[PDB]
């Protein structure tokens, strides 16, 4: 949830 | 030892020994993870567990390089910054490994929530409530999330601050105490000293002291005083103007009784208000918003000066939308409590109006409705306060209508209250078993990466992997997680995407200028690619980088390594995302046909997670009610050996089928995506040898070198 990360 | 009374109570002994036992609580219950997490190798690097957060290592990269005593020159190293340097103080001064103070800080720092909530419960003669709101404040879903074991970031100090600067302001309102004078601007410089987009937060804050100041205190100096010597704090003075300003004029309020004339003080608001202007003043906010509430794309306002780029807002993870109910859950653990605190809060409000100065934390994490879940973290504490004044309202209440009720069942009816609404907040924590940013193996990957490249050189990757990269391997990236712009992203979503000879042509290009670009200052970096060799547009440049014949005018000056891991495939289709857009245009260039997913099991027809029926036969898919059928069905066995079994079905068809033996996992692809970079090199290794040298040939990671 909180990740300075790509989702998709 | 329960019959006694502990409402009334708000000595300084109780409420120290009441900050002791919820700071106690706050990090146990942290603490829980790493006793889980502790079990699996897969989670440890160096003797301890990893972090936990990918924009953990930007810090920790910049701590390693403090403590070293350099780093490369454009190497994007945190160096300096608030968190790697409180790092460093603490591993010079501590008898701990590094990997457990970066480990552990969040843990200390975040668990301080614990003071301010309690204080300021404690200045309206609650300082019990607080006890309860600080155990609810301290692991509420959502704050834990982004301050647990692992967490090593920015977030830990992130409302500790805000809180103690409200404290201040409420201090202020209710005994004029004079050290408000002192520690209000204090706090904001360190606010901003560690966080500088706390800028928008202290703007605001400060924005609405001045309005309540204007209305319940407009005739005591002491606060347009402090307004003044907060706007200084808010301002680019350098910290010794700064720090002068603020102990001058406080030294001169708190031993002269002559004072400070309203008219100098209104002249000192004035002098103030100009020097924030000058410093850029509000238009860090107006950027924050155009990002975040208004999902702008250009947000740096280059028209034509830059190509038009896919947006990053809607591929990051912390900025995603959230529904009513996780919002109410990320910020109280449960609807249940999350009503009650909001009830809470509104009685707290009229009761006690200095409290309205919390409102901007509130806006701040309701914002998260519309800018994603990231923000709800401002909204945890202020509402533990408003469930505090709930409980204080309702036990009230019990003794305004004459209920009947001991000291000693007041007390356990108040115990157990805390304890069944705490519950959700714990096991959320139980169930939220976190992993590490990377896998023990990828560590030793990209470590011996450090030891095979220079310092000096680049590996393209995601942004996604820049910090980790960085801080494993000490190399320079193209992107990381603070430059990962779609102006940014684009090369190395061309390079992961694209097929290998112009894949190859824009690592080397792409390289090339972001280094230049440290010395030329490229508004649009592939703008100085197109208008250097003598291209029409951004579509006709990269056309004519699919030449095998292409001239590279740009010497060599560093290695070039591409890093191609396993745990990218699943996000592969939004990676290609950002060069599938025509930079002439914005618009998207093809439709991009992309999952990976695991069977449930076998019987007979294959179900996948995704609900997509593989057939029988191996021969057509089911995706929503819709058969289609399959070009071919490749099946992996060896990632590194590239041995693998290329089943010919139908050349009239058009996607991919493909089946990792040695993940039992399947892929669902295009023909555009089967012949990109990634899933040749990587899946099936087949590489160009001419093109690139595989330096390590891994099932969980390839690394690839330009020559
Ligand atoms: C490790 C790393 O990447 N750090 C970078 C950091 O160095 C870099 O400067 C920064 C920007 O690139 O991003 C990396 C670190 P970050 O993501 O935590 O920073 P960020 O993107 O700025 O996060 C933004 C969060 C905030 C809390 C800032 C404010 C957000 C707003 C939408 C403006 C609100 C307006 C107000 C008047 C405040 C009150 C609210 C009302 C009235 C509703
Ligand atoms: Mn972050
Ligand atoms: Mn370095
Ligand atoms: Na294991």
């Amino acid at each position: 949830g909180d990740q300075n990360a790509t989702f998709g | 030892e329960l019959q006694q009374n502990f409402t009334d109570n708000n000595s300084i002994k109780y409420t120290a020994i009441l900050i002791l036992i919820a700071f106690a609580f706050s990090v146990l219950a942290r603490l829980y993870w790493v006793a889980w997490a502790s079990e699996f190798y897969e989670f440890f690097f160096n003797d301890q567990l990893m972090i936990t957060t990918n924009d953990g290592y930007a810090f920790a990269e910049g701590a390693r390089d403090m403590i070293a005593g350099f780093h490369q020159p454009n190497d994007l190293s945190y160096f300096g910054s608030s968190l790697s340097t409180l790092t460093y103080w603490l591993y010079s001064i501590l008898p701990f490994s590094f990997e457990s103070i970066i480990l552990y800080m969040s843990t200390f720092f975040a668990s301080l929530i614990v003071v301010p909530i309690i204080l300021i419960a404690r200045e309206y003669k609650l300082t019990t409530y607080g006890f309860i709101a600080a155990l609810l404040g301290s692991i509420a879903n959502s704050y834990y999330n982004r301050t647990m074991s692992g967490y090593y970031d920015t977030d830990m100090l992130v409302l500790v601050l805000p809180m103690l600067i409200l404290l201040t302001f409420i201090r202020l309102t209710i005994n004029k105490d004079i050290f408000t004078l002192l520690l209000s601007p204090v706090f904001i410089m360190i606010y901003l000293w560690w966080y500088p987009s706390s800028y928008s937060l202290n703007f605001a804050m400060i924005g609405l002291f001045g309005l309540y100041t204007l209305v319940f205190h407009r005739k005591e100096k002491i606060f347009y005083l402090t307004i003044a010597l907060m706007i200084i704090a808010l301002s680019m003075l350098a910290w010794q103007y700064k720090l002068a300003l603020i102990v001058l004029l406080f030294a001169i309020f708190a031993f002269k009784e002559e004072k400070i004339n309203f008219y100098m003080i209104w002249a000192l608001i004035f002098i103030s208000i100009l020097i924030l202007h000058l410093s850029g003043g509000l238009d860090p906010v107006l950027y924050q918003l155009k990002f975040y509430v208004f999902k702008a794309s250009d947000v740096q306002n280059l028209k034509d000066a830059a190509f038009m780029y896919f947006n990053v807002n809607e591929t990051i993870m912390e900025v995603n939308t959230i529904d009513p109910e996780v919002f109410m859950q990320r910020i109280s653990s449960s609807v249940l409590v999350f009503i009650l605190s909001f009830i809470g809060f509104i009685l707290l409000l009229k009761d006690h109006k200095s409290m309205l100065l919390a409102l901007p934390m509130l806006a701040l994490g309701f914002m998260a409705l519309r800018a994603g879940l990231r923000f709800t973290i401002y909204a945890v504490p202020v509402m533990a306060l408003g469930f505090g004044y709930f409980l204080y309202a309702f036990f009230n209440f019990l003794e305004k209508k004459q209920i009947k009720l001991s000291l000693r069942n007041k007390n356990i009816l108040l115990i157990l209250i805390a304890f069944f609404s705490i519950s959700p907040a714990l096991m959320h924590i139980y169930y939220y078993k976190s992993s590490t940013v990377f896998t023990s193996y990828e560590a030793s990957i990209l470590n011996d990466l450090k030891n095979k490249a220079q310092r000096e050189d680049y590996v393209v990757a995601w942004w996604d992997y820049g910090y980790p990269i960085r801080y494993y391997s000490d190399v320079k990236t193209l992107i990381d997680g603070g430059k990962h712009l779609g102006k940014d992203n684009f090369f190395s979503s061309f390079v992961l995407s694209k097929e290998q000879i112009p894949a190859a042509n824009m690592a080397r290009l792409s390289v090339e200028y972001t280094e230049k670009s440290f010395k030329e200052n490229y508004p649009d970096v592939l703008k100085a690619m197109v208008k250097d060799y003598q291209k029409t547009s951004a579509k006709d440049f990269l056309e004519s980088l699919n030449d095998p014949n292409f001239k590279i005018d740009t010497p060599k000056t560093r290695d070039v390594y591409i890093y191609m891991p396993y745990r990218m495939l699943r996000i592969m289709p939004v990676v290609a995302q950002f060069a599938n857009t025509n930079p002439d245009n914005g618009e998207q260039e093809k439709s991009l046909f992309f999952s990976q997913a695991n069977p449930l099991d076998q019987d007979g027809s294959i179900t996948l997670d995704n609900g997509v029926e593989i057939s029988n036969d191996y021969r057509s898919l089911k995706i929503e009610g819709n058969s289609i059928p399959l070009k071919a069905f490749v099946d992996i066995e060896s990632i590194t050996n590239g041995k693998f079994y290329y089943n010919e079905i139908d050349s009239k068809a058009q996607i991919y089928l493909l089946y990792l033996r040695e993940y039992k996992s399947y892929v669902i692809l295009d023909e555009s995506l089967y012949n990109s970079s990634y899933i040749q090199m990587f899946l099936l290794n087949q590489y160009d040898q001419d093109l690139f040298e595989q330096i390590t040939n891994d099932t969980r990671a390839k690394i690839y070198r330009l020559k």
